[PDB]
């Protein structure tokens, strides 16, 4: 078959060639397509559903079954924000930033968003939480590292805010997921792992400075967290980044501020 | 699981078939050495 | 700042001795120890590993493959430890010559031990493979593993059975030894003219970079936004968080569209596998119905003249 | 040989079933693609010359 | 033209330069100011391709061919026409992709998630810039940088590879070229475990990373997590670019010879560079 | 010899078994084509050289 | 031969339907291919000869 | 014969016919190629050989 | 004993049963040599 | 040489058994094929030449 | 006890064991005996 | 040498006794095979040329 | 504890003794066979 | 602690005495077997 052509210089190979530049269009289509599962309709900056929806129509929909009987998931389907959003179009125009009206970080927009979850533990395959603080958590130890129990916490304004009581872990992974901080009220949070630098003295929290500390969410619970209090939790320490940078005592922040 | 009854009919029925499949191959194995023996 | 590379701090429980459904538990074996050095990185419980009829299969198979070979190179070597080691690279378990053809009249010396190591291999990986269907299937799982490791076996079988068979000998497949099987890459080129100017070459290529820009945007998506516990994506796809609202988002308005939790799973999977897939269809081309690449190319516009 | 049928004890019939079959074709390929590689037994080639088709 | 959850992340804020400037979006594409640097040098350099090609005299997009100014130029300027095009469109595609890694940390801070994929994105960045400025610069022209053609850079890859013999014996190359395909099947594995569980056998519920841990202790007897994999498939993919790099920086500037020659000092230790038999020697 | 029954009481039936198959079909497939290999003992040859079919 | 319907309370038959049918195919495709590959039996490059085409 | 509707009760329709008319597309093109390859029942160059178009 | 829960009768049924599969397969494998000897010995 | 029972309160017996079934079989394959590499005690070669099957 | 065996259980397991093992190392002795006699190697 | 014993308060037996099998037989067999490097020592070629085998 | 690994040290000291006797056997005859000195 | 330093320590020392051996066979001095050989008319 070496050398044999159909018409022209067309022979097997370019007809492999031709077939397959045909099944990766359809392949991208495809992939696409079930891109489009989350987040469609497309919406104005107001709510009502846009003139442009796209090339690609929307796929037809698919049921999740939720395991231990937290029911069924259909996507795509009917999605509503299911929460107020505290922002103001600055321009009438398509395309411009939305303004905080209040206060961001407690309005839960922009970078310390959140997501109205399900309000139940997360639960592992056997039917238990799959995160409980170490203590009341049966054999589970610091194995390696630098312990950060009884460590001072320190905000990112250089002032302490409190100190590590316990330490939540994931029970099937085996890794730390939370640790509590009780500042000085008495009160305890919860503080990310992927959010403290566990330095030799204290745990390094550059998030949040010291006099915010006392504004993070808290949970029903002590003995779990739901998936709702730790989306708020987590938004509220990642937006920390943003909406708490001019309380941040940072050298080369400074710098720049007294540069600009 | 099985009890004895089941291993003695599902065994009699196997070997059934393996003495036919054996049969088939028998007749096969003839033909061919007929056609071109190997020995 | 934290950057979530590694862990900066262990902790260790009971072990985690796994699902049970379908399953029979007196295969799964003991769990072995806890590794400190790979808790670091990832989770430190090394097994239980499930030890079925399949898997002894493979084991043995593949352990006569392997001692076939060494047993080869040593009598190489002259039996000697030193020069052993002086040319462990340089050995070489090399395919009867085209004399012989297709033929299992090559010597045990000049071809019958490489169709023993490859019987053996053969038997290895298809055994492997039909345990990665049954493990999947015990625990009620998709078989999405058992196809991408097709298309990798399709790829093996190509290089190493059927391509020969299309050609008509033995001497065409692949070498057992590292500088030897390097060697026969850079000649199967020299031979057919620039392997580059196969198309279906430059498709795995693509694939192949495309797999790694693909898995370092994943990574690094989700090491972003596991800060707000990203991480756990089944998770995130029975109930969408900031996590996977924020990575979607960024995705958006950096290039115009974004894929969900899970169809970016979907990416990844076809992108790896059109690689071997593309690969496996140039290679059974090359020879059998091209050859020489180059004047291909320059016949189908791609080289200059 | 009368008590053979106790191997039925001791594995289950699907799987010793599926394996049988997968192992019988496999075999079979085997000698008819190894009966192919030699020049004689090769029937296509044999027959080939038998009747002087070339 | 907005995600049904898009609206709450539209807010100001979270930019290097410009204030709020170019602080808006066109369509869903943020622009700001690093968007507007790289639709710049991004159409500049589309259409000097274009323009190349006319000089060139062909219309055929796999022909076309933008090559480097010849070795009698050295490290200097050329003719438009014969190698000038080549350095302009250079410049267009270094200026591109900074622009973009920059406009890609405005939106990383914007979102206020963290910087791994600027981060990951310069590494392909400083791979190119080896093969095109880094490399040529420390071996003196410019005539060693690559075409900007389909077909023609790969005749760059093939001159240069050949110029060592086989470039399969370059170390710094072996372990590269393991890394890529270590990350090729760590991605097939990842992606297809992840769609298993979530899309298990036809009437079943969804599956838990307990049961993908499961799995992947039944296979192979260790699984590496979530979060573990994930740091994998990042470091294997930087790694690979890493040293592929590595590889082209040492090749044609510390090393000149055949590459199978530095195999050779293995071979030549003292305790067993003299005994006989094997397949050196 | 009276005593190996206690084996037995060691080792399941069911891996045994299939480890057994497993290599006394590889066994078998290692010495066929070691015969395969040598001029000599390789039947088809032989065969082929003793009826003069080539 | 009459008990063989009981394969049928082993194996569900939508698999092994499927997996039939897609053997069935993939043999014949082989054995037409066999066949096209040996200068005799190509049916296509017989004819052309006999017919006086070329 | 008669019985064969039963196969309906094994296989949706949907997938079966979508899988049908790719299959019988697909055969249908391979075995128009191969006849173009072909020089004799290349239509095409059988018939510029009978008008001499060239 | 407690390893798999044969009984001792179990155990030697079955070692009775496997031993006599294991005479017919040395039968077979011994006269399978007798004949290849025969026909082309190796010694 | 009495007390020696005393290894099986070390080692259980499965893994200890299992060891060494592949432990004496490698080693039982290396030195056969370490006299089948030497032309001498090559008992495949060594007939070959006594009774002139070349 | 790591793997939990009494005494008269290894013993009685050590007995069949090393039965198994002169068996063995039997066949092997008259199996060398063989190949010296056909064809020494001193 | 007769406090020695207390070895075993370190080292878990399971883990040395596998290392020491493992390295004994590893070792063995790198002494055989250097003795059968050298052209003396090689047993098999020392027997062969006394008793004339080649 | 201390008698239990006293015990199996002189287990495995037997073990090891039997085994260097066999071992220095071998020796011996392979020097009278063919010394290397 | 000792575990990892007697292992390492085990290792080392083995790879050690191995390589110097080797070196001394590698040499056409010191090979003993070698020297007998040509000490004792082997050859
Ligand atoms: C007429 C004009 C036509 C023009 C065409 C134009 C358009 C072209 C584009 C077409 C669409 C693009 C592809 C769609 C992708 C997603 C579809 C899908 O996988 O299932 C969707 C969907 C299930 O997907 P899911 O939701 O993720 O799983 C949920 C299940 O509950 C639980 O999951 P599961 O356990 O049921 O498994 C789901 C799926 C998951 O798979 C994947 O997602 C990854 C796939 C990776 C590649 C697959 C293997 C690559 C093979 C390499 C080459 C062959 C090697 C074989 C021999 C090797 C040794 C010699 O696994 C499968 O079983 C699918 C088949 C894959 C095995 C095929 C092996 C033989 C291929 C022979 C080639 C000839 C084509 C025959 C097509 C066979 C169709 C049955 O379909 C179903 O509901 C029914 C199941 C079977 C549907 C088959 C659909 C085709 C899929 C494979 C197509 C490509 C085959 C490879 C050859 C490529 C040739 C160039
Ligand atoms: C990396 C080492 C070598 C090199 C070696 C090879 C080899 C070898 C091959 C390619 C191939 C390709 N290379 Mg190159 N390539 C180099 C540098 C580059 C640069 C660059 C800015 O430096 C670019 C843009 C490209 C681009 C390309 C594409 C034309 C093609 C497919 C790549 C692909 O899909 O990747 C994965 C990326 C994706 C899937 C994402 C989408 C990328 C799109 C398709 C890029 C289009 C670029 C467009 C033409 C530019 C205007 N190469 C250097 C010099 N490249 C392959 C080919 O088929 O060439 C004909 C091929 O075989
Ligand atoms: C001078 C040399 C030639 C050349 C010769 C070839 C040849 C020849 C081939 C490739 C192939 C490939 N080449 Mg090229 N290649 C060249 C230049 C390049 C350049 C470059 C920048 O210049 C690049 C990036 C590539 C890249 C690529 C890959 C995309 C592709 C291999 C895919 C793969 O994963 O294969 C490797 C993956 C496998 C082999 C899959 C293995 C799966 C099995 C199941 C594994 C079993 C494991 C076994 C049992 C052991 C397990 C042991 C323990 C259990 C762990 N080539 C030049 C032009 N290249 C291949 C291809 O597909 O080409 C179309 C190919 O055959
Ligand atoms: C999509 C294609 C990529 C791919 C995919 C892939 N490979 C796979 C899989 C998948 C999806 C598996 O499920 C399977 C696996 O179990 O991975 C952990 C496998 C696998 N890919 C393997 C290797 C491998 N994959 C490679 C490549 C690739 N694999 C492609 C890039 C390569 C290369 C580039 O050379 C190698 C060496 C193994 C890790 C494993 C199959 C193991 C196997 O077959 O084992 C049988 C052989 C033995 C047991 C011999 C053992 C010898 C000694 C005892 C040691
Ligand atoms: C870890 C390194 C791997 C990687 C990572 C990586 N690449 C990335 C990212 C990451 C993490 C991004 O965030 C970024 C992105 O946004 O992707 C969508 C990107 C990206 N990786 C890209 C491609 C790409 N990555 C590649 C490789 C890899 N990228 C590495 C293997 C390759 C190749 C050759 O292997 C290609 C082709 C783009 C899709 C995108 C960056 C897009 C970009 O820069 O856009 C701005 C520029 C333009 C729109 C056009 C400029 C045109 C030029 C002026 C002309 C150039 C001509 C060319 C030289 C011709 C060659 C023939
Ligand atoms: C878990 O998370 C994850 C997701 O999310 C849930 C994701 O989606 C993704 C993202 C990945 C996908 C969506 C899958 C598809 C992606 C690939 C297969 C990678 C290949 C990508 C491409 C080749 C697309 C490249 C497209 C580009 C570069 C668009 C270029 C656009 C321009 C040049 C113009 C931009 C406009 C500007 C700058 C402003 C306009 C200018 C003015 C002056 C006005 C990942 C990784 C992920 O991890
Ligand atoms: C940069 C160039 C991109 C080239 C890709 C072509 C896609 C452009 C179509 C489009 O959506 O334009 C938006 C505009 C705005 O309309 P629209 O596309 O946003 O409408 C709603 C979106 N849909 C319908 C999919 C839900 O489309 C047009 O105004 C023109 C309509 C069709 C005319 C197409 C002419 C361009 C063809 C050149 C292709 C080469
Ligand atoms: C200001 C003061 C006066 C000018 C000083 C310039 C300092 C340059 C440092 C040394 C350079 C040198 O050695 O000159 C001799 C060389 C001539 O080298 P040569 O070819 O004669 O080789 C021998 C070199 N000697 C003699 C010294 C050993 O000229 C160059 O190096 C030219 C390369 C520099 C071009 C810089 C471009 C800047 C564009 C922005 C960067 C973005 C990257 C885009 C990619 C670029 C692709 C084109
Ligand atoms: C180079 O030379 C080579 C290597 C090629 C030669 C190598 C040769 C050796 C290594 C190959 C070995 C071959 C031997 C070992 C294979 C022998 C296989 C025998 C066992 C064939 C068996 C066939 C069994 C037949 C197919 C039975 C079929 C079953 C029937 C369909 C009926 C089943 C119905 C069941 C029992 C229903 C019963 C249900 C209950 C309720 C009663
Ligand atoms: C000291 O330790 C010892 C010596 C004891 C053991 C160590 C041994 C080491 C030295 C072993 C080294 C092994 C080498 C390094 C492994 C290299 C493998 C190479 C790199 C693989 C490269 C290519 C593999 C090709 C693609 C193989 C393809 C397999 C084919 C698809 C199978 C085809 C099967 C057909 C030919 C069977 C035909 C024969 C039967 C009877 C029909
Ligand atoms: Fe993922």
């Amino acid at each position: 078959m070496v050398g044999v052509t159909a018409f022209g210089n067309f022979d097997l190979a370019s007809l492999a060639i031709y077939s397959f530049w045909i099944f990766l269009a359809g392949l991208i289509y495809y992939l696409q397509t079930e891109n489009m599962r989350e987040g469609y309709p497309l919406e104005n900056e107001d709510g009502t559903p846009a003139a442009n929806q796209g090339p690609f129509p929307l796929p037809k929909p698919k049921t999740f079954i939720l395991p231990h009987g937290r029911g069924t998931l259909t996507v795509p389907g009917p999605e509503s924000e299911d929460r107020p959003i505290a922002l103001a179009r600055t321009a009438v125009s398509e395309g411009f930033p939305h303004a905080p009206t209040g206060d961001p970080m407690k309005d839960g927009v922009g970078p310390a968003s959140w997501v109205a979850r399900r309000d139940l533990p997360e639960l592992d395959g056997h039917g238990h939480n799959k995160i409980k603080p170490m203590k009341a958590a049966a054999g589970f130890h610091v194995s390696a590292g630098k312990n950060p129990i009884g460590l001072p916490v320190r905000g990112c304004d250089l002032e302490i805010a409190g100190k590590v009581v316990d330490i939540w872990v994931d029970i099937p992974e085996q890794m730390a997921r939370f640790l509590e901080v009780e500042l000085k009220d008495g009160s305890t949070r919860l503080l990310p792992m992927q959010m403290v630098k566990v330095q030799s003295n204290r745990v390094h929290v550059n998030a949040l400075s010291s006099d915010l500390f006392a504004g993070i969410p808290t949970i029903k619970s002590p003995t779990e967290v739901t998936l709702l209090e730790e989306d708020k939790i987590c938004g509220y320490v990642a937006g920390g980044l943003m909406y708490a940078a001019p309380k941040r005592k940072s050298v080369v922040a400074a710098m720049l501020a007294e540069y600009a | 699981g099985l009890t004895d009854e089941q291993a003695q009919e599902l065994h009699s029925v196997y070997m059934s078939g393996l003495w036919l499949f054996s049969a088939v191959a028998i007749v096969a194995h003839l033909a061919v050495y007929i056609w071109r023996p190997w020995f | 700042e934290y950057q979530n590379i590694f862990s900066q701090v262990q902790v260790r429980g009971p072990a985690d001795l796994g699902m049970t459904e379908d399953v029979n538990l007196a295969n799964r074996s003991g769990v072995g120890p806890f590794s400190t050095l790979l808790g670091w990185f990832g989770n430190a419980q090394l097994g239980p590993i499930y030890l079925g009829s399949l898997g002894v299969l493979s084991l043995f198979s593949g352990l006569m493959w392997f001692f076939t070979i060494g047993i080869w190179f040593w009598y190489q070597a002259g039996w000697n430890p030193a020069v052993f080691l002086r040319d462990l690279f340089f050995f070489s378990l090399e395919p009867p010559a085209p004399e012989y053809g297709l033929s299992f009249a090559a010597p045990l010396k000049e071809g019958g031990l490489w169709l023993i190591a490859s019987f053996f291999m053969f038997v290895a990986v298809w055994s492997w493979w039909g345990r990665t269907y049954l493990r999947a299937q015990a625990l009620g799982m998709g078989k999405h593993t058992a196809w991408a490791f097709l298309s990798a076996i399709w790829l093996w079988m190509v290089l190493g059975f059927i391509r020969p068979i299309l050609m008509g000998s033995w001497s065409e497949a692949v070498p057992y030894g590292i500088f030897s099987h390097l060697d026969w890459t850079n000649n199967f080129s020299l031979v057919h003219g620039n392997l580059f100017y196969n198309p279906f070459h430059g498709l795995s290529i693509a694939f192949l970079y495309g797999s790694a820009l693909l898995f370092a945007m994943h990574g690094a998506t989700i090491l972003a936004v596991s800060r707000f516990g990203g991480e756990r994506e089944l998770e995130q796809i029975a109930d969408r968080g900031t996590a996977a609202e924020r990575a979607a988002l960024f995705w958006r308005w950096t290039m115009g569209f974004n894929a969900t939790m899970e169809g970016i799973h979907r990416w990844a999977i076809w992108m790896a596998v059109l690689v071997t897939l593309t690969g496996g269809i140039g290679i059974l081309l090359s020879g059998t119905v091209v050859d020489n690449w180059y004047v291909w190319g320059q016949n189908h516009g791609m080289a200059p003249l | 040989m009368s008590k053979f049928y106790k191997i039925w004890m001791i594995f289950d019939p699907r799987r010793v079933f599926v394996a049988q079959g997968v192992f019988l074709f496999l075999l079979a390929v085997m000698i008819h693609l190894i009966l192919l590689s030699t020049p004689s037994y090769n029937w296509l080639e044999i027959s080939a010359a038998k009747y002087n088709r070339v | 033209a907005l995600l049904s959850f898009e609206r709450k992340y539209r807010v100001p804020g979270g930019t290097l330069v410009g204030g709020n400037l170019f602080d808006f979006w066109v369509g869903p594409f943020y622009v700001g100011f690093f968007g507007v640097a790289t639709f710049f040098f991004a159409a500049l350099g589309i259409i000097l391709i274009a323009w190349s090609a006319v000089l060139q005299g062909t219309w055929n997009p796999q022909l076309i061919s933008v090559y480097p100014p010849a070795l009698e130029y050295g490290l200097g300027g050329a003719p438009l026409a014969k190698g000038g095009l080549w350095q302009i469109i250079t410049i267009c595609a270094t200026g591109a992709f900074v622009s973009w890694a920059l406009r890609e940390v405005e939106i990383c801070r914007k979102l206020g998630i963290g910087y791994h994929i600027p981060f990951a994105f310069a590494f392909a960045i400083l791979a190119y810039l080896t093969l095109v400025l880094f490399r040529p610069v420390m071996m003196g022209a410019w005539g060693y940088a690559f075409p900007y053609g389909i077909w023609t850079h790969l005749d760059w890859v093939s001159n240069t590879g050949y110029t060592y013999g086989n470039f399969h014996y370059n170390p710094a190359h072996m372990i590269a070229i393991s890394f890529f395909f270590t990350n090729a099947l760590a991605l097939a594995l990842h992606g297809a475990l992840v769609l298993s569980a979530a899309n298990p056998e036809k009437g079943k519920e969804m599956r838990t990373p307990d049961h993908e841990d499961t799995f992947f202790r039944d296979l192979v007897g260790y699984s590496i997590g979530t979060l573990g994999i994930h740091r994998l498939g990042l470091l294997l993919s930087l790694s690979a670019v890493f040293f592929s790099a590595l590889c082209m920086i040492i090749t044609g500037t510390i090393w000149f010879d055949q590459w199978v020659d530095w195999w050779q000092w293995w071979v030549k230790l003292p305790w067993w560079a003299n005994i006989p038999g094997g397949i050196n020697g």
